[PDB]
């Protein structure tokens, strides 16, 4: 059962540690019920005449129990932290070296909160599972089990009566858990519908303040939710009160008293044996309903342990194939897609047998409708994912047989997602060559039209860029374009949407790109097909494969899909 | 200071609930005090004399049943009303909270306060309020009934309520102060890994990924981990109440066992008091059990106080007397800032927009233009301002006249979950289906709905809805054109690829016959040849204004922008 599962493979080194922890936390919770066993021996000593010296030997035992139950708990709470700090430290060093090996496109399939939700929240849920949820789930089971065994050896006749309020409660609770078959998934669909509603209501605040009647939808979806909750709960109240009156200690006390009065008064009980039940038996319903509450604390720890183990299991980029043959014709810049096929999900292909061929020192544009597969086809060259069926090769060598440093020392890309690193503004312009004399860092920032904007910084080039720096997306982009100018990769992957993603700084980005895309092999993800009309080879494609191919002057002659995207208004 | 308080429907149906939850505790105290004559009789030589005291215990148990049943049936209806009255307060407060409050964290907080407070507001009075306030008064009422019986053990039990409650408050303060250091150290550890994953493409593409991994790795490997400080944090919060409760029992049972040896009590009734001392200590343990249930509730319902104590904007009386004509918008020494560390700054802006004129606002990115529009709309208040429209300061108007003056086309278009024709009718829900006929033939969305499967009644909230970002900015133009306020504030969308959304705003300006006073923050070039005066704004200050015949012949800050915008449109990626 507990095998070969995600949470079972992650939390594998903590087997003997957690076993010792459970053994030690069983004694800790057994040394807290032992005082009530000493109370029954103190009572017997009062009943049986003598004392005043034998009654100190019970107080000695009680203070010894206090001391040894404090020592045991203090030892457990530090074992459970020494043994958890080591696991967390060794698990962070695994996440750090898994991120460095995952395919790069993975990081785009996620967001920025989906990474924190796994690196911080899922590593804190494990810390809490180890330090709280496991020692609590052991006590929550050992306490009622020990009480029930101690009360049956004392007297089995009165310990049977304590099952009345348990059968009465379990009958009801099931009669109630099937009256909410629908409404326990209805209320889960409502809880995720009312979250998107809150998100939209918060995101559309400005509109709601200009047009007042735009919040009517939210305010009527909310009266439906807080009306559903009432119509769901208001029925099942005379059941939740009934099953609550059956676990109250005032209910167990009456049963114990009525059953003990019958046995003592008829001379078959020896009333010193009814005292264990008066001490430990009245709070016996709380323990049985705390069992489930203690076992339900492991769920939010095991979910985290599974979410971490699926990520640590994610298939990472292939190691590299045999450093095979450069296929006899391709110059160091020539790029060849050869029958590539690729799809994100294992049954839905997004690319079908595309076989284009770039050339050394030429431009090549990728036109097509939206969601056509041109962004995917572009980022397939940077090995954001691996191709399923075909094979790409830049320079004559399959990009699968290239080291991660030799690939990016030969293929560069300027997409969206600026991604400045934390550090000096000259530490970003010279990231791909960290020892640039700072004269090249200047001649390269004067070409990306970002030199006068960085001289207007507090320290100038030595300014430490951060989350808030005072740089718009169009001048954070001329930095990564300056960096890319120092890289000098002879093959560029240009996303043409980076030009017009910031309209103010849109003529300076175009002067930076005029310099970045010189004397090299460019591949443009075109969006506006009037910029790419002097490209050497334009390539059309519709939801997958390639349909038409050629220059613009010719491609305009043989009418279809290109004349149909061209004459569509603009012309 | 609203936190989670009760409704405003009644006051005699809320004070007779405390007098019921308090009698439900008197019943349990009487049920426990009735154990003294019963157990004192069971341990005597005539144990059949304990039937009289089981009769009275039955009488005291069947009464506690009724009192606990009514107190729960009422506590459920009081949870229903708390849910109803609280969810209608957050939703009534949010449209008045100041817009700069909605940061990235406050938006998450406020969306949790709406989406994730449902079931723990109904299950509050019956799950946390009565079980907690009953278990706190129970030992104090038990101690009071003992004074006629044994005053020594009664006084020793009054003395123990403050100590045992202090040991419960202190062991929770310790357990809470350590759990914050625990998730602060974890964050201080895993924020270099969060950065290493954020800037990943930049590293691998720069061939700098393995040295950065080495850096984060060695720092992580050492970090000293600061653990045993948190051990010292954690231990007292685990041991304090357990030690206190185990120590109170020893004292109370050695007091009872001593009053015997001397002769105060006899043994039978010294045991009846040891049985009562144990029952007196169970409420304290029950309070210790719903400590996590109280901390989770406190956290979850702190998000509601976060909203109900958020700063609200204040509006005057106003009554926009004669809005009719067309308003002459005027800024006067206006200066604005969300705060002063970083953000769109503005200071010294002062113009006067003649009534019934189209006015463009161009400039560097520096979006103190999306702020100049918000200051006119009323969405933001100036810090040294008096924005005044048609002569009268905006901040001196009640916020149903302060919004009945400006129609706005935002930058990022927002549509709520609903049909296409109810997003447009959100502007004027009483439009006479000809105002709807030409709010859509102006916005160029008549074709968009006469080319759509069911067209008009398409649900367009968020499903993808077949509507792209550029044609979702043609329904905002149709909404804004419907509402007939005498000010139109357009904030052009960065969206290219349009080929229709351009002519949309062009026709909105040049075609509409409603005769309002229009103000556009333009990025395109065709929507600037319709304005009759331009405002070039740099560094939060109008550097020049005028028509495009004197700006162009001024050869200054705007002729350069003109030239650049003309050259940034005939750009083409080339090999050469
Ligand atoms: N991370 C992803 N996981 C699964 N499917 C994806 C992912 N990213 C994109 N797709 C789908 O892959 C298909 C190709 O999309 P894409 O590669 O963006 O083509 P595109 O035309 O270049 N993008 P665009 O031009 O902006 O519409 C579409 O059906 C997308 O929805």
């Amino acid at each position: 059962s507990w095998r070969a599962q995600a949470a079972s493979r992650l939390l594998a080194p903590l087997k003997l540690p957690l076993v010792l922890s459970g053994v030690l936390a069983a004694l800790v919770t057994l040394a807290q019920l032992a005082p009530f066993v000493l109370l029954v021996e103190l009572s017997r000593l009062l009943v049986s005449g003598a004392g005043a010296h034998r009654l100190f030997t019970v107080g000695f035992a009680a203070v010894g129990l206090l001391g040894t139950g404090a020592l045991l708990a203090a030892a457990l709470t530090l074992w459970l932290h020494v043994i958890d700090a080591r696991f967390a430290r060794a698990l962070r060093l695994r996440l750090l070296s898994k991120l460095s090996r995952l395919p790069l496109g993975w990081f785009t399939s996620r967001g920025s909160g989906s990474i924190k939700k796994l690196v911080t929240d899922d590593t804190l849920a494990l810390h809490y599972l180890v330090t709280h949820a496991v020692p609590d789930a052991v006590a929550a089971v050992v306490a009622p089990v020990g009480v029930l065994v101690y009360l049956f050896v004392v007297d089995w006749r009165v310990a049977l009566v304590l099952f009345g309020p348990v059968l009465v409660y379990l009958t009801i609770t099931s009669s109630l858990t099937i009256q909410s078959g629908p409404r326990i998934v209805q209320a889960q669909r409502w809880a995720e519908k009312m979250n998107g509603e809150a998100g939209s209501y918060l995101e559309g605040q400005p509109v709601i303040r200009v047009f007042g009647a735009a919040s009517s939808s939210f305010r009527r979806r909310l009266d439906e939710y807080i009306g559903f909750l009432v119509a769901w709960q208001r029925p099942l109240a005379g059941k939740k009160t009934l099953m609550d009156l059956a676990t109250r200690p005032a209910t167990f006390l009456w049963l114990i008293a009525a059953t003990g009065t019958l046995l003592v008064a008829t001379h078959r009980m020896d009333p010193v044996n009814l005292l264990p039940f008066m001490f430990l038996g009245t709070t016996f319903g709380a323990r049985l309903l705390g069992i489930a509450y203690g076992l339900g604390g492991l769920r939010t720890g095991l979910l985290a342990a599974r979410h971490l183990q699926v990520t640590l299991d994610e298939t990472e980029l292939a190691v590299r194939e045999h450093p095979r043959e450069p296929l006899d014709g391709e110059a160091p810049a020539t790029v060849v897609f050869d029958h590539v096929t690729f799809g994100y999900r294992p049954g839905v292909p997004v690319i079908q047998d595309v076989s284009l061929t770039l050339r050394p020192g030429t431009v090549t544009a990728l036109v097509g409708p939206s969601g056509s597969g041109k962004s995917t086809l572009a980022t397939l060259l940077a090995r954001f994912h691996d191709v399923e069926r075909g094979a790409i090769r830049v320079g004559g060598q399959d990009i699968r047989s290239l080291a991660a440093d030799e690939l990016y020392t030969r293929v560069g890309f300027v997409l969206q997602e600026a991604q400045l690193v934390h550090g000096t503004a000259a530490e970003n312009i010279a990231l791909a060559v960290p020892d640039a004399p700072a004269e090249q860092v200047q001649v390269a920032a004067r070409e990306a039209q970002i030199h006068d904007r960085v001289l207007r910084l507090p320290d100038g080039y030595d300014t430490v860029l951060g989350a808030n720096s005072g740089l718009s997306g169009g001048e954070r982009q001329r930095l990564t374009i300056a960096r890319a100018i120092l890289g000098d990769t002879p093959v560029l992957i240009l996303d043409e949407a980076t030009a017009f993603a910031d309209p103010e700084s849109e003529y300076l980005v175009q002067q930076a790109l005029n310099r970045l895309t010189r004397d090299r092999t460019v591949l443009v993800i075109a969006h506006r097909l009037h910029t790419i009309t002097r490209a050497d080879q334009i390539v059309v494609l519709d939801h997958g494969r390639i349909v038409e191919r050629g220059t613009h002057e010719e491609l305009l002659a043989a009418g279809g899909r290109y004349c149909r995207l061209w004459d569509t208004g603009q012309g | 200071t609203w936190i989670a308080l009760v409704p405003n429907d009644h006051r005699a149906r809320l004070i007779g609930f405390a007098l019921l939850a308090f009698c439900s505790v008197v019943a349990r105290a009487v049920g426990t005090v009735l154990l003294v004559p019963l157990m004192a009789a069971l341990f005597g030589e005539a144990p059949q004399r304990a039937w009289l005291w089981l009769g009275w215990l039955s009488a005291a148990t069947v009464a506690g049943w009724v009192l606990d049943a009514v107190t729960a049936r009422i506590g459920i209806e009081l949870g229903f009303a708390v849910l109803n009255h609280t969810q209608h307060d957050v939703a009534d407060r949010l449209p008045v909270v100041r817009l700069d409050w909605f940061t990235a964290e406050n938006t998450a907080t406020a969306r949790q306060a709406i989406a994730a407070t449902g079931p723990e507001l109904v299950g509050l009075v019956v799950n946390l309020v009565t079980p907690l306030t009953s278990a706190i008064l129970l030992p104090a009422v038990i101690a009071l009934a003992l004074l006629p019986i044994s005053w020594q053990l009664g006084v020793a039990a009054l003395a123990g309520v403050p100590l045992l409650l202090g040991a419960l408050w202190a062991s929770a303060a310790f357990a809470r102060r350590a759990d914050t250091a625990a998730d602060k150290a974890n964050t201080a550890l895993t924020e270099r890994i969060i950065e290493f994953a954020r800037t990943q493409q930049a590293l691998r593409a720069a061939r700098r990924v393995e040295p950065a991994r080495s850096l984060v790795g060695n720092a992580l490997a050492s970090q000293h981990t600061a653990t045993m400080r948190l051990l010292g944090m954690q231990i007292p919060g685990q041991l304090l109440f357990s030690i206190a409760s185990q120590l109170a029992l020893i004292v109370l049972a050695g007091t009872t066992a001593a009053l015997t040896i001397t002769g105060t009590l006899t043994v039978p009734e010294a045991i009846a008091l040891i049985v009562v001392m144990v029952r007196y200590l169970e409420p304290f343990t029950a309070v210790s059990e719903l400590a996590p249930a109280l901390e989770s509730t406190r956290a979850t319902l702190g998000r509601i106080g976060s909203v109900l104590t958020a700063p609200v904007m204040v509006a005057g009386s106003g009554t926009w007397r004669d809005g009719a004509v067309v308003p002459r918008i005027e800024f006067d020494d206006v200066a604005f800032g969300y705060d002063g560390g970083s953000g769109p700054v503005l200071d010294g802006v002062s113009f006067c927009l003649q009534p019934g004129t189209t006015t463009a606002i161009v400039g560097p990115s520096g979006c103190g233009k999306s702020t100049i529009l918000a200051l006119i709309a009323g969405l933001h208040q100036p810090t040294r301002g008096r924005v005044l429209i048609d002569g009268t300061d905006v901040a001196t108007l009640d916020a149903r006249a302060q919004q009945a003056v400006c129609s706005v086309v935002f930058q990022h278009p927002y549509l709520f979950h609903g049909t296409i024709r109810d997003n447009v009718f959100a502007a004027d829900p009483g439009a006479s289906d000809d105002q709807f006929a030409q709010a859509v033939r102006l916005a160029r969305v008549d074709e968009l709905i006469a080319r759509l499967p069911d067209g008009a009644n398409t649900i367009v909230g968020e499903a993808g809805s077949a509507l792209s970002g550029g044609e979702r900015q043609r329904v905002s133009i149709a909404r804004a054109l419907l509402k007939a306020a005498p000010v139109l504030l357009v904030d052009e969308a960065t969206s290219a690829l349009d080929a229709e959304n351009e002519a949309a705003v062009v026709d909105a300006l040049a075609a509409d016959p409603r005769s309002r006073t229009r103000v556009i923050v333009a990025h395109r070039l065709a929507s600037i040849r319709h304005a009759d005066r331009v405002l070039f704004v740099d560094d939060g200050r109008v550097v020049e204004d005028g028509s495009i015949s004197e700006l162009l012949t001024a050869g200054g800050r705007f002729s350069q922008f003109w030239r650049q915008q003309h050259e940034a449109a005939e750009w083409q990626i080339l090999a050469e």
